[PDB]
DNA sequence: TCGAGAATCCCGGTGCCGAGGCCGCTCAATTGGTCGTAGACAGCTCTAGCACCGCTTAAACGCACGTACGCGCTGTCCCCCGCGTTTTAACCGCCAAGGGGATTACTCCCTAGTCTCCAGGCACGTGTCAGATATATACATCCGA
DNA sequence: TCGGATGTATATATCTGACACGTGCCTGGAGACTAGGGAGTAATCCCCTTGGCGGTTAAAACGCGGGGGACAGCGCGTACGTGCGTTTAAGCGGTGCTAGAGCTGTCTACGACCAATTGAGCGGCCTCGGCACCGGGATTCTCGA
């Protein structure tokens, strides 16, 4: 039974993605969570598609740049695995959560 | 290190003669011949250069940069300064000496 | 009276300079507009359009496309020092990302 | 309909002089007129403050030229600054 | 309505994979899902208040390219 | 053919060469360490790889010695003891065993010039250039003496030297360079500079000696020149260029170096085109008076390129990063015409073979500038290498004072042209894109002069 | 008498924590603000104001900026600041 | 003309205490003046650009407080 | 010599208006000044955008209250938004 | 002509309503400038200037002193989760900081 | 190193839908004068920026000790990764209604623009009281025995 | 773990300069009136957003085994903090000169503003070829010997 050792299937994945361009977050998903968050608000709002597909851009950008300094600040303390606190210092550092 | 070296020399202090004249120039690219030492493509008769003939120089200049005279078109953003600065730096630059 | 004759072509640019005129003239900048400024305005648009265009026309070149898409922009923008400094506050729909790894995650 | 103005033509010219042989999507001409309008913002109003700094009315080559030098970055800068140096040149030749 | 669980654990591995993380803690998931409600709050209150001022009922694009733009996250490809 | 002869053959149906068995002249460069054959070919630089101006003070120690004007304790350059352009300095007169420019014309009996390039004598334009830069420097060295009453000749000699080699540098890199690689070949290739790197190599490749020779293609059929007025002047107002080759008796007997930069300043040049690659007089009728037969410059130039042993256009295309084509397809899509590709792939049968000068000059010219892909790429790294790897360079540190950088960055060619001799009317700035007369001329009544304050002890 | 390592360094957190002098000394923030304006224009005047406004400003930046780098020392589980610190704060804070 | 140097040691010290460091290492001081050198630059390039379009010689406190609003480093107490 | 108009005055009556026992210093009056342009200039330039956006030529009190709305955080803007409607109430009934 | 009343007086402001009306009409904003823009605008700021200034003026009596100085509007600023939002990228001149210590740096 | 198994990559068909080029209008841009004010000079004054000089003296700079912290180096164990098997619901394709953006009229109000005048808000001058500066004292804290 | 030494907050005098008023004056804000166009209504139009259904299948969920990072513990040495004595320029004064910033006046030429004309750009319409998938093999990388 072949298997592929920890950390090679993570990276062709790292590869893979880094290569494309789509999104990586199903659609219909997202479109809930937007009329749900909206919700709040306005009472009985209506989204035009091309609101729901800025929002999903937006969303998605953001959350790769953040993942990249979450990297590396888990890479500054010795470290490969991803923990909360390095989000929540790239948070602090980048004065969001300042 | 105070004045430039009228022959260029000890401008670099890593290597005084880097820079200077009358020393072989650079090559950017290994050098090809049609022999492999120093006879260029051409001098022997009958031998091909990547599988194909060896063309004429002035065959080539004859049907591919000829063009009759009277078609000159004159370009409408520079002078013929360009051409002789151009010149005037390039005598500057290099100079290949052959024998007489 | 003569020909008309468009200020774009006395300056010598493709981007219109009338209606870069009219937009600074509209978008509530200043009392008074110049005559050289809507020209001036127009030939940096320009530059700076013809530079982001020939970097992406290379990157699409080099991926063996003929049309530029989005992410041939990205590749280009984010490659050049001097266009990821002026652009970076800005994201490009459809972009993607660099293809960068860190050397410490490699085996 | 309506009539909806954008910087379309103009970039596919600008395209057609720089790669002769090559298009563009849609998608690309929409993000290559968001620069253009953005870029176009940014210099007008920073001109805009420089001439109010100053106390004038009016916005000249000389303020676009300012708040191109402000905001370009690096080299980029100069290049721009040439060409719209030429540009204003020729104006006032023709 | 718990909306916010359709971000599934496979998506964020998969936001995380392309801005190049290697190995990811099991507890990463539920901050990603704050930060990421937190970011689309603050968004949606600022376009949902552009539709207001403009007297409409539905949220266009460009309300939400103002409100990325006032938050200094100015979006290209939407007009 | 035996060494060092290189002739060039005569294909049939020849034009011009009726005679197939006649030969076109042509010598093999000097190799760099001869009598050896295991070690690769190498050709000699004989000049400096610097923008130094050592076309006027020389490269070699005797020479430049030579030139001096060592009589005096001025620091001057030698002058003309026989002729002056109304009453302004000449180049002084050269004696060689065979001088070309007797040749020309035996009426005249006047030899060739001496300058820090044995070349100087090739046209008048050249030799009016070489004038015009060695008029600057005795007025600098003057200027400098009047300034400084306890400088020497050797000091003065050297400060107007630098000060001149800083004055090509500045016009070099400012005015010529953005004009001939565009302005985004020039941002890639030639970023702001940021100090003196000593791990950069500024000696000059093999290439680049091929690879600028793309200023044939901007030759003009004739030499103009014109009077104060700008409008031709008589007798000959428009010569051949077949009759101008190392002719020096139409500078020293034909009313000085005037009417030539006049000429200069206000002619458009020629525009490459790809159906009009070069012009037929130099083709034709290259040093006709000179030689036995007329030469011709792009078979010369592509019979050096194989002499120097140089790869092909593929090699270079790989180096500089490009595409390389491979069929007939792929050249007319690089080349952007057909016929042209057509006409290369009859001639050479592979794109490896054609050489660097057809294929650099076949390529479409980059937007506002005169040059391809692959040869504003190799001008580029050479001119970079050359500005980095330079210890005097006059924007590093310790080779010039912060005054004296802020008054020589107000230099230009046209203040140069109309201070050191009589035309009062030049061209606006950047005199390499001005050529209409009078719409952008000015009289230079209003551009400032050098400020030589900052050079005061 | 001597105190242990660690106690001075807190006095001087808790007393300069407290007051709103400015650190750098005036003199020679001076002469290095006018030997960087050398370098785009020659023959410049300052007035008072310009250079207390640039004093300011660049104390506000470098203070902040330790107390990034303090944050990015602690994460590493650390008490000393190091170079590598300072790089980091500045790539995460986009300065770099 | 080495006046970065005047930023000496124990200045950056004292900046380091304000912004609670208990512990500096060594190299720090290098770095910090780097980064000094740096954001003055930067503020300074922009600031004789604000006194050079206004045709003075004197670099004026509102050219300053110009410059960094131009930064996003806002400042109060000088100007307007 | 050039009159200087600033808020000095109308921040020193407020101040005695909230504190009728405390003073102020000229470098703490010089940090409010600053302050009152600062946020005057963002809530005028956000209300100039927003009339831009909607295609009108106006700068209303629905501006200036969507501009509050939009720049001030949290219950602050609801706060100020009520003080700016009971002013314009007032200044109606008047 | 009857007594003149400022604008402010009838608005029930401190804040000038026509020297902010000359403002908005000079500093190239809009082509037209309504007439309850100014109030609103003025009310605002009024507003905006007490909270500060009740903040600034507490901390003064904290620090048992009876005039306002920056540190005091400093100490107002960063103590306040609104304000500091508000002026989160701004610099007060001779402010100082907020004095805090992280626990790990205390003795154990 | 060597081989088996996955994974990704490099080439010939095959439609298809989006990018590119062609007409028709109409609505800005251009051309041709008028005018009035914003800005480009010159003069001139006086404020503040630069330079210099001498004296304290507070700061910085070397130097020596030692201790506490940074940094490797084990060792365990448990948490995350890779893979296979079931669910689940996202996604696509097609219909049908209707809410509500989006133009188009028309007609008021609301704002700009103009004199007139006349008080609110600057600049300048003054004095006194918060606050800065010694001086001694008394708590507070720390390090050692 | 009770006593000694250093550091810092506290209360009391002394002096000073800067902040809080007072006063004169000028200029910008308020009070009227008129005129024109921007925006507020209303009334259609049709577009595109929401809601529904059905089938296919790709992705999300669960479970399991194992190995490789996370984290704690333990030396070890070196480099940074703490005093201490010796330079060294920083800060404070008073002095002097002059460059240039700011104000005043004149005047001219440049941009706003009209009208009349027309052609450049936008909308709608075809139409065909670049690209997105299909099949197949080819090459490379990885993990167990
Ligand atoms: C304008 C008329 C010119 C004439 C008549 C002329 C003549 C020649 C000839 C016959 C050679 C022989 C070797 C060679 O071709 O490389 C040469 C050398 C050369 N030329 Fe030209 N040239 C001219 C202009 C230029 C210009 C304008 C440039 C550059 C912008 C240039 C670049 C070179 C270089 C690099 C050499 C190599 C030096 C050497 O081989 O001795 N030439 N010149
Ligand atoms: C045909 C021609 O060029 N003739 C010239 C002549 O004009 C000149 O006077 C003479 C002396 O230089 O040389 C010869
Ligand atoms: C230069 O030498 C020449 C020789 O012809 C002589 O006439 C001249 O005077 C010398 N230069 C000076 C400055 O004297
Ligand atoms: C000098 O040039 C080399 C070669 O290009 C480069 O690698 C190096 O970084 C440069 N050094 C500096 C100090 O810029």
């Amino acid at each position: 039974p072949h298997r592929y050792r920890p950390g090679t299937v993570a990276l062709r994945e790292i590869r893979r993605y880094q290569k494309s361009t789509e999104l990586l977050i199903r659609k219909l998903p997202f479109q809930r969570l937007v009329r749900e968050i909206a919700q709040d608000f306005k009472t009985d709002l209506r989204f035009q598609s091309s609101a729901v597909m800025a929002l999903q851009e937006a969303s998605e950008a953001y959350l790769v740049a953040l993942f990249e300094d979450t990297n590396l600040c888990a890479i500054h303390a010795k470290r490969v695995t991803i923990m909360p606190k390095d989000i929540q210092l790239a948070r602090r550092i980048r004065g969001e959560r300042a | 290190d105070k004045y430039r070296t009228i022959t260029g020399m000890c401008n670099n202090r890593r290597s005084p003669t880097l820079g200077a004249s009358n020393r072989a120039f650079v090559r950017w690219l290994p050098a090809e011949y049609e022999d492999g030492f120093s006879l260029p493509y051409g001098w022997t008769p009958g031998v091909k250069r990547n599988g194909f003939p060896v063309a004429l120089a002035r065959a080539v200049s004859n049907e591919i940069v000829r063009f009759p005279t009277d078609q000159l078109t004159p370009d409408q953003e520079r002078s013929l300064m360009f051409m002789q600065w151009g010149q005037l730096l390039d005598h500057d630059l290099d100079f290949t000496p052959e024998p007489a | 009276r003569a020909k008309a004759k468009t200020r774009s072509s006395r300056a010598g640019l493709q981007f219109p300079v009338g209606r870069v005129h009219r937009l600074l003239r509209k978008g509530n900048y200043a009392e008074r507009v110049g005559a050289g400024a809507p020209v001036y305005l127009a030939a940096v648009l320009e530059y700076l359009t013809a530079e982001i265009l020939e970097l992406a026309g290379n990157a699409a070149r080099d991926n063996k496309k003929t049309r530029i898409i989005p992410r041939h922009l990205q590749l280009a923008v984010r490659n050049d020092e001097e266009l990821n400094k002026l652009l970076g506050r800005v994201t490009i729909a459809q972009g993607g990302v660099l293809p960068n790894i860190q050397s410490v995650l490699l085996p | 309909k309506t009539r909806k103005e954008s910087y379309a033509i103009y970039v596919y010219k600008v395209l057609k002089q720089v790669h002769p042989d090559t298009g563009i999507s849609s998608k690309a001409m929409s993000i290559m007129n968001s620069f253009v309008n953005d870029v176009f913002e940014r210099i007008a109003g920073e001109a805009s403050r420089l001439a109010h700094y100053n106390k004038r009315s009016t916005i000249t080559s000389r303020e676009i030229q300012t708040a191109v030098r402000l905001l370009l970055p690096g080299e980029l800068a100069k290049h721009a600054v040439s060409e719209g140096t030429k540009a204003v040149t020729k104006y006032t030749s023709a | 309505r718990d909306n916010i669980q359709g971000i599934t654990k496979p998506a964020i591995r998969r936001l995380a994979r392309r801005g190049g993380v290697k190995r990811i803690s099991g507890l990463i998931y539920e901050e990603t899902r704050g930060v990421l409600k937190v970011f689309l709050e603050n968004v949606i209150r600022d376009a949902v208040t552009y539709t207001e001022h403009a007297k409409r009922k539905t949220v266009t694009a460009m309300d939400v390219v103002y409100a990325l733009k006032r938050q200094g996250r100015t979006l290209y490809g939407f007009g | 053919q035996q060494p060092p002869c290189f002739p060039l053959k005569i294909p049939p149906n020849d034009p011009r060469i009726k005679n197939q068995a006649d030969c076109i002249p042509f010598f093999r460069s000097c190799p760099a360490c001869p009598g050896s054959n295991i070690t690769i070919r190498n050709q000699i630089n004989a000049l400096t790889s610097f923008v130094d101006a050592s076309m006027v003070y020389g490269s070699e120690e005797p020479l430049a010695r030579n030139l001096r004007n060592m009589s005096n304790q001025l620091g001057l350059l030698a002058v003309n003891q026989r002729f002056q352009d109304n009453g302004r300095a000449l180049l002084p007169f050269d004696n060689l065993h065979d001088d070309p420019c007797l040749l020309t014309n035996r009426s005249a009996r006047i030899p060739c010039f001496l300058a820090g390039d044995t070349r100087s004598s090739e046209m008048p334009e050249l030799t009016s250039m070489h004038t015009l830069l060695l008029r600057e420097h005795n007025r600098l060295a003057t200027e400098l003496k009047s300034l400084n009453p306890r400088w020497d000749g050797e000091r003065l000699y050297q400060e107007a030297r630098k000060i001149v080699g800083a004055m090509v540098q500045i016009i070099t890199y400012r005015d010529y360079l953005p004009l001939v690689l565009g302005p985004t070949a020039m941002r890639k290739y030639l970023p702001t500079y940021r100090s003196y790197n000593d791990s950069v190599d500024p000696r000059i490749a093999n290439v680049f000696t091929n690879a600028f020779r793309y200023g044939h293609t901007l030759i003009q059929p004739f030499m103009f020149r014109l009077d104060n007025r700008y409008q031709p002047m008589e007798p000959n107002p428009r010569v051949p260029l077949s009759r101008v080759f190392f002719a020096s008796w139409r500078v020293v007997l034909e009313g000085g170096i005037d009417p030539i930069l006049r000429g200069l300043m206000a002619t458009p040049a020629k525009l490459n085109r790809q159906n009009q690659i070069a012009v037929d007089e130099i083709r034709e009728r290259l040093f006709e008076q000179v030689m036995r037969i007329g030469l011709d410059l792009p078979a010369l130039n592509m019979q050096r390129s194989r002499d120097h042993g140089l790869p092909g256009y593929n090699a270079w295309r790989r180096f500089c990063g490009l595409p390389q084509p491979e069929t007939v397809g792929q050249l007319g899509t690089v080349l952007r015409n057909l016929k042209l590709a057509r006409k290369l792939m009859e001639q050479y049968g592979t794109p490896n073979n054609i050489d660097i000068w057809m294929g650099g000059v076949s390529e479409p010219l980059k937007r506002k500038g005169r040059v391809g892909p692959l040869l504003a790429c190799i001008i580029g790294t050479q001119f970079r290498k050359l500005r980095d790897g330079d210890r005097f360079w006059w924007e590093n540190e310790g080779v010039f004072s912060m005054q004296q950088r802020q008054a020589l960055a107000q230099i230009s060619l046209p203040r140069i042209i109309c201070d050191n001799t009589g035309i009062t009317t030049v061209s606006k700035n950047n005199i390499f894109m001005s050529n209409s007369y009078p719409r952008d001329f000015v009289n230079c009544s209003t551009l400032p002069a050098l400020n030589l304050a900052s050079w005061r002890e």
